């Protein structure tokens, strides 16, 4: 057993295992039976993650393989092309839209969750880390892991969410048609 | 001054010759669109349309025209004002009112003079005022066809370009993709945004099938127009399916309504917890959307009143003839369809098992699987878990009849389709690049690329790599290092690949 | 009895004859326009029995063997044309079942008639010169000599516009300069008046819904808000309640049984601007609660501005007006006959200031779906002026199955 998670209701369990395995099981009161079996990916399954809101679920491996299952009728819905190497860490943002992967070219990336497009990327390969991605829980920050040799860094704005960056770069264009 | 003031009809058919006339029917819809009661008041709006173009002598054919026009504009919240004051004046049709959803009355037709102002008006894009407004129209004409207001054949027949000029832009178009497969640029550009290929898909978004079956089953090769033909009408047939899928997927489907819902946000005041807040906007997009706060829903919610969702597998094996028949190989497009159907055919070989109607069912499901969807599954991309679906539906058949599918699509992929030759042709020019260059140095990365080529459609790719295997040596250490990242399907081809290159037709022992 | 016994004749062609005269025996005798309209729904159903002339077997749907020089249509039409213009030169005793009557008899013969007949689509085009929102039994007396209030010289420019700018537009492009400055002095004073007290109607709106979308953001502090100013169509309390809609509509149910009775009908229309009355046009135009009689003036002004443009412009719509004032008088004392091209310069900068620059600039941020409204009738008007030179002949085309 390679990583674990909880659902967003708390009553089922996703399982990843190393021939590639992914098993649901519930939790109801004190009962733990299984539930489906499906074969996702040929490779130990690296880290699972769920949307904020609800909708998916994403999947990691060892060869170059990221999916985004639906959690309705359980069938993959999206697939992001990342043939460079294995995806080691994995986490969405808070209002669900950046994914951001970590592979074993030591090279960050940050996609869509409703499209597949790529935002940004950032090569930090002189460093000998396994570095961390993780986004805050209530604000649209992020804390990278890696400055040096093993450090941690956090980046920040003076706005909290995308949504109230947004509507100051709207209010500041406001003014300018207001002055012509 | 004979046929002047004596047989010419006083009517002013212009926004000219009534500025006062016209100017107070526009003003009276502004109106009507801004109340809340318009279902009890409908027939008070009648009867002072009536009497405003009765004083002032307005033309009956020109104020049709402003009636559309203007309710074009507010389709997204009322069109069920819009239906139904229709429905009650006098340019409905009465006895004339003939459907569209049977198959041999898309000629009875209804209220030809309105069929010759749609027509007319849906002809016209090359002014930048109604290139921001055709969604609007084209979305409102569509309604008026599944009620009944006007025909089908008289839109299709005199709506541009013309379909002998269609039908040479085709061909002209076929050929291209033969090639490959070894004035027009702005003309192809307004045909695949406007006229006919525009109005053939609001039809299948909102709700007609039947006008679409009947061009389809005529001209064919409609397809290669758009690739959206073959999206909006995988949102039909996965309308059609849900309900059997999560019947037959029982406990586990019924309990997955349970499952999706979101966390809740929680401030640290007292350590409390609060819902999160959105809210809905109605747009003209077909399929639902989820932004950072809005939540985006198709505005027609009545599109799927005359569609009835099928029973078990009596049903479709039936309704499978016509829908999955006219995208032959272009469900593999849809590649959450593929997996939905291949779901189906599991489950349903488990729980009747039984000892006495197994061998009856099994042979059901090797001519579905066969005809329409193994040619689907070699349009396929990138999609090692796609390809995995199917395969779990072959590991139930015997390895003669599963490597009777094999050899036979090797043999009609020349002789028979041509989209299905094209994809052949790409997957073989992708092998042929990677096998070259193959070093000891550069399989950390190359062999992620390669695997999932082979994972996707071996019957391409693999057989280009056992060629390259027998010919030079120092590919036998690249080739197997590479297999530890195939799945099951690309395990069983390899096999097939390897006892066609044994009984090859070849001198074996040296001259 | 004249339809269903028709093989039975000596002639298949002597019932075409026989069923239109006939018919024009019945509305001769027919003494009231109450019973017109308790009759004419006999003569809508059978539309299709009109068009088989003199052929025993139905025209199909669409096609009508109708043409308006021939022994049915040739002395029927110069009759029907009696009735309808009898029933508009009374123009003062008219009540609202003889503009029912108008409606439904006009509507019948432009179906009976292809869309392409020279005398179904008003091939000469004449502007008309009956276009009158007035009373006269409303105005006493016309009174000019009391010039004090504003109330007086405003609705005195309000008319002075309206009859020669709007109800004659070709006689303000081919004319002089001392002619188009007189309209000028009258239109900048009269569109700044409007457009101001058009300014604060949209700024209540705009006011409103703003300081509580201010206050979503307060109380629930969990989540921002920019929404659209639209209109939130019932607020929230109007939305669901059965006590507040059901004595609603049963006011608006005893206003039409006031409007159906056969005592009140003899009544103006209710979008209708007053032009007599100095008091209620400066009372229409003011108010700040309506914006339904400031909407008529704009549209009104930009139907007859886009045809300056179009047609001191282009030289095939200058031409096409030329035969149609040449062929009802040769000998014409309104002329028009040449450029003009210092009123064409000038004239043209009376178009780009009204609807271009006023106008259009005004509604793109206020009002989103006014501003689409005026925009497209501007542009569909001339698909239409320009199929009228052609002769309509882009509808004969229309091909049946």
């Amino acid at each position: 057993v390679y990583s674990l998670a909880w659902s967003n209701g708390g009553s089922h369990i996703f399982i990843g295992f190393k021939s590639g395995y992914l098993a649901i099981l519930k939790a109801k009161h004190g009962i733990l039976e299984v539930c489906t079996k499906i074969k996702a990916h040929t490779g130990p399954i690296t880290e699972i993650k769920m949307d904020p809101w609800g909708r998916n679920f994403i999947t990691g491996s060892i060869d170059g393989n990221c999916y985004v299952w639906n959690m309705k009728s359980l069938c993959c819905e999206l697939i992001i092309n990342d043939l460079n190497s294995a995806v080691t860490t994995l986490d969405v943002c808070h209002l669900g839209k950046i994914l951001g992967i970590c592979t074993e070219d030591e090279m960050v990336y940050f996609y869509d969750l409703n499209s597949g497009n790529l935002l940004h990327s950032k090569s930090l390969a002189n460093y000998k880390t396994d570095p961390v991605l993780k986004f805050y829980p209530d604000k649209s920050w992020y804390i990278m892991s890696g400055k040096n040799d093993t450090l941690s860094n956090h980046f920040v704005k003076n706005e909290k969410n995308l949504i109230t960056y947004w509507k100051d770069m709207f209010d500041n264009t406001m003014i300018e048609k207001r002055r012509k | 001054l004979l046929k002047k003031s004596k047989y010419e009809l006083k009517k002013y058919n212009l926004l000219v010759e009534n500025s006062v006339g016209y100017g107070q029917l526009v003003a009276l819809l502004i109106l009507a669109y801004y109340d809340p009661d318009n279902f009890s008041k409908v027939s008070a709006y009648l009867k002072e349309i009536y009497h405003i173009m009765g004083k002032y002598s307005l033309d009956s054919i020109r104020t049709l025209d402003v009636i559309l026009n203007v309710s074009s504009q507010f389709i997204t919240e009322g069109y069920k004002f819009f239906i139904a004051l229709l429905r009650k004046s006098d340019s409905w049709p009465s006895s004339h009112v003939a459907n569209n959803s049977n198959y041999s009355s898309l000629n009875e037709g209804g209220n030809m003079i309105a069929a010759n102002i749609i027509s007319f008006n849906l002809s016209q894009y090359n002014e930048e005022v109604d290139k921001e407004n055709y969604e609007r129209y084209m979305d409102m004409c569509c309604i008026l066809l599944k009620n009944g207001f006007v025909n089908f054949y008289s839109i299709w027949d005199n709506v541009k370009p013309e379909m002998e000029f269609l039908q040479e832009y085709i061909q002209n178009l076929e050929t291209e993709l033969e090639e490959e497969s070894t004035g027009k640029q702005k003309t192809q550009q307004d045909i695949l945004l406007f006229g006919k290929i525009k109005l053939l898909e609001r039809l299948l978004i909102h709700g007609c099938v039947i006008p679409v079956i009947h061009v389809l089953k005529q001209y064919p090769k409609v397809l290669y127009v758009s690739e959206s033909l073959s999206r909006y009408l995988g949102r039909v047939f996965e309308y059609l399916l849900n309900p059997l899928y999560t019947s037959m997927t029982s406990s586990g489907e019924s309990k997955d309504m349970a499952t999706a819902l979101m966390i809740t946000r929680i401030d640290n005041g007292i350590l409390a917890h609060k819902p999160r807040l959105i809210h809905k906007y109605k747009t003209h997009e077909p399929f639902e959307s989820l932004e950072l706060n809005s939540s985006y829903v198709f505005y027609y919610s009545e599109w799927n009143s005359n569609l009835t969702p099928f029973a078990s597998v009596n049903d479709l094996f039936e309704n499978s003839h016509i829908y999955l028949s006219i995208i032959g190989p272009y469900l593999g497009r849809i590649p959450t369809l593929l997996s939905k159907i291949s779901r189906i055919g599991v489950a349903d070989i488990q729980k009747n098992h039984g000892s006495e109607s197994l061998h009856v069912t099994i042979d059901k499901w090797i001519d579905y699987v066969r005809k329409f969807i193994f040619p689907a599954t070699s349009l396929l991309q990138n999609n090692p878990i796609a390809t995995s679906e199917v395969y779990e539906l072959m590991k139930f058949f015997p390895f003669e009849k599963r490597y009777f599918i094999y050899n036979e699509m090797m043999t009609k992929l020349s002789q028979d389709i041509l989209p299905l030759k094209v994809s052949f042709n790409k997957a073989e020019r992708e092998a042929k690049s990677i096998l070259k260059a193959l070093s000891i140095d550069t399989i950390a990365k190359e062999s992620r690329r390669f695997a999932k080529l082979i994972s996707t459609n071996p019957l391409a790719s693999l057989v280009p790599a056992v060629k390259q295997i027998e010919n030079y040596d120092k590919v036998s250490e690249l080739v197997v290092y590479t297999t530890k990242y195939f799945n099951d399907f690309a395990y069983d081809v390899l096999q097939f690949v390897l006892l066609l290159r044994l009984t090859y037709n070849r001198p074996a022992v040296q001259f | 009895f004249v339809y269903n016994s028709r093989f039975n004749r000596s002639n298949p062609a002597s019932w075409g004859n026989t069923f239109f005269e006939l018919f024009s025996t019945i509305i001769d005798l027919l003494n009231s326009p109450s019973t017109f309209l308790k009759f004419w729904p006999y003569a809508e159903s059978r539309i299709e029995w009109f068009k088989m002339n003199t052929s025993v077997e139905p025209v199909s749907l669409g096609e009508s063997n109708l043409i308006s020089y021939k022994q049915p249509l040739y002395e029927k039409l110069r009759h029907w044309n009696d009735i309808l213009a009898k029933l508009e030169n009374n123009d003062i005793l008219n009540t609202v079942k003889h503009y029912n009557m108008k409606y439904k008899l006009e509507n019948f013969l432009s179906e009976l008639l292809p869309i392409n007949e020279e005398s179904n689509f008003n091939r000469s085009a004449s502007i008309s010169a009956l276009q009158e929102s007035d009373n006269e039994w409303n105005r006493s007396a016309r009174e000019r000599e009391s010039n004090r209030s504003s109330d007086v010289i405003f609705a005195a420019d309000y008319n002075f516009v309206f009859y020669h700018l709007i109800i004659c537009p070709i006689e303000f492009a081919f004319s002089d300069l001392e002619y188009k400055n007189d309209v000028d002095r009258s239109l900048s004073p009269l569109l700044d008046a409007i457009l101001e007290i058009e300014e604060n109607f949209y700024s209540k709106i705009k006011m409103n819904n703003r300081t509580r979308y201010s206050l979503e953001e307060a109380l629930n502090t969990e989540y921002y808000a920019n929404y659209d100013v639209m209109t939130p169509k019932l607020p929230v309390y109007m939305k669901h309640s059965n006590a507040m809609k059901m004595d609603r509509n049963e006011f608006w149910a005893n206003l039409q049984n006031i409007k159906e009775s056969d005592d009140y009908t003899l009544r103006p229309t209710i979008m209708d601007i007053s032009l007599s009355n100095t008091t209620c046009l400066y009372k229409q135009l003011t108010q700040e609660d309506d914006d339904y009689y400031r909407k008529q003036f704009i549209l009104q002004l930009c139907f007859t501005t886009n045809l300056i443009r179009n047609l001191i412009s282009s030289d095939e719509t200058r031409n096409f007006y030329k035969s149609c004032y040449l062929r009802e008088n040769p000998l014409s004392d309104i002329d028009f006959e040449n450029l003009d091209e210092v009123n064409k310069k000038r004239g043209l900068n009376l178009c780009s200031y009204i609807c271009d620059n006023r106008v259009l600039k005004f509604y793109k941020i206020k009002d989103p779906d006014f501003y689409r409204v005026i925009r497209k009738l501007m542009s569909s008007d001339e698909k239409f002026t320009t199929a009228k030179i052609d002769g309509f002949k882009e509808f004969q085309n229309f091909r049946i199955s």
